[PDB]
């Protein structure tokens, strides 16, 4: 766990769909009449 | 540097923050032994 | 042809009025390819001081004298430029501002890590960059084998401590060890990724025994089932 | 390509499987893949080719 | 021209309601 050539890599080199469809089937997934 | 330098000169900013190491490298002594070389 | 070293070659070799680089046409127009006017504060100008001072004697041999005239005219009308620049600024200073402080904390660590050669955060394959990066380590590796060995330090803590003319206080090597701490962790930078490699190489080569999501997953535990399966025998 | 690896099949699975619930809450279209493999001239010029193999064949 | 600690500079560094409308509907 030694940062040594980190400080070199940052010198040199500077979804929610598929969530919100989770979130519809589990709310889908409380109430019978749906 | 100089902008920088003419703010503190005029300005009088209030604070100035001191954020120093509080210390300085220097040269140091060297010195051979005096306990001679046996081959 | 290194004319700026020259001179201090035979300034620090004491010895610079028997020949004072032997100034002619071929010889001092073919280093200087008038002086190039050379950047430094004082390492280079005090030494244009001495060379003009030397050779007031022949008075004759030399030609670029006349250079060299022009060019401390030249950087005593910078100075008076510089002057009265500075008494304008003086005078053009508006009464108040109200300079703020925390822009002040953001562009002095920028200005400081800025002088060093460091990277500074805004907060407002590939083999051709590998090149580029082996270039900056060996860079800082060439930076820490040019320090000298007798450095010591002096804290502003160290008056609690009554140094004594032969007291050897305990806070003297505070910085050498960190000099040498950077200088041998750049050189077993390629020994730790050894290591790196037979740790990987051998926490994930199997990567199915351990992580149990992986494991538990139905075609790694059908595919792991079906690899045993002995051959069938025939009557 | 021409092999299937572990991550493959799963992007494979999950991909067959995200379309089926999208479906059901109709927030895509899909109806570039139904027009073009249905294609009802085809349909129809099958029929017109089964109905000349019947002609032809007596 | 004084450096500053490490220990400072530390120191000083619509697709929510595409499923709803649907899923109210079926």
């Amino acid at each position: 766990s030694l940062p040594i050539e980190d400080n070199y890599i940052r010198e040199v080199v500077g979804s929610k769909l598929m969530e919100c469809v989770n979130d519809a089937v589990q709310t889908l997934l409380q109430g019978d009449d749906k | 540097k100089r902008i920088l330098k003419e703010v503190i000169l005029a300005k009088k900013v209030s604070k100035v923050p001191i954020n120093n190491v509080r210390a300085f490298p220097v040269l140091q002594t060297n010195y051979n032994g005096s306990i001679p070389v046996v081959r | 042809l290194q004319e700026q070293s020259e001179l201090m070659s035979t300034v620090m070799n004491n010895t610079p009025t028997t020949v004072a680089a032997l100034a002619a046409v071929a010889a001092a127009s073919e280093t200087n390819g008038t002086i190039p006017k050379p950047r430094s504060s004082a390492q280079l100008e005090q030494l244009l001081y001495r060379y003009r001072a030397i050779q007031n004697h022949p008075k004759e041999n030399k030609l670029e004298i006349k250079a060299i005239e022009d060019t401390f005219r030249n950087i005593s009308r910078d100075q008076d430029i510089y002057e009265t620049k500075l008494d304008t600024l003086r005078k053009s200073i508006d009464k108040g501002f109200q300079y703020d402080e925390d822009l002040l904390n953001k562009h002095l660590v920028a200005l400081q890590l800025l002088e060093k050669d460091t990277d500074v955060p805004d907060y407002f394959g590939d083999p051709d960059t590998e090149i580029r990066i082996s270039a900056r380590i060996s860079n800082r590796i060439n930076e820490l084998e040019r320090l000298p060995a007798n450095l010591g330090t002096y804290s502003l803590d160290d008056c609690l401590e009554f140094i004594t003319k032969d007291d050897l206080s305990s806070r003297m090597d505070t910085f050498k060890i960190k000099a040498l701490v950077e200088l041998k962790s750049l050189k077993l930078l390629t020994k730790q990724k050894s290591i790196r490699q037979k740790l990987i190489n051998n926490v994930a080569s199997q990567a199915h025994h351990n992580i149990p999501y992986l494991r538990d997953s139905p075609f790694t535990a059908a595919a792991q089932r079906s690899v045993q399966i002995r051959s069938k025998v025939i009557v | 390509y021409n092999n299937v690896t572990l991550k493959n099949l799963t992007a494979f699975q999950l991909l067959s499987q995200r379309e089926n619930i999208c479906e059901l809450l109709n927030l895509v279209e899909s109806t570039e893949r139904h027009n073009s493999i249905i294609n009802p001239e085809r349909q129809r010029m099958s029929l017109e080719e089964m109905k000349k193999m019947l002609d032809a064949l007596k």
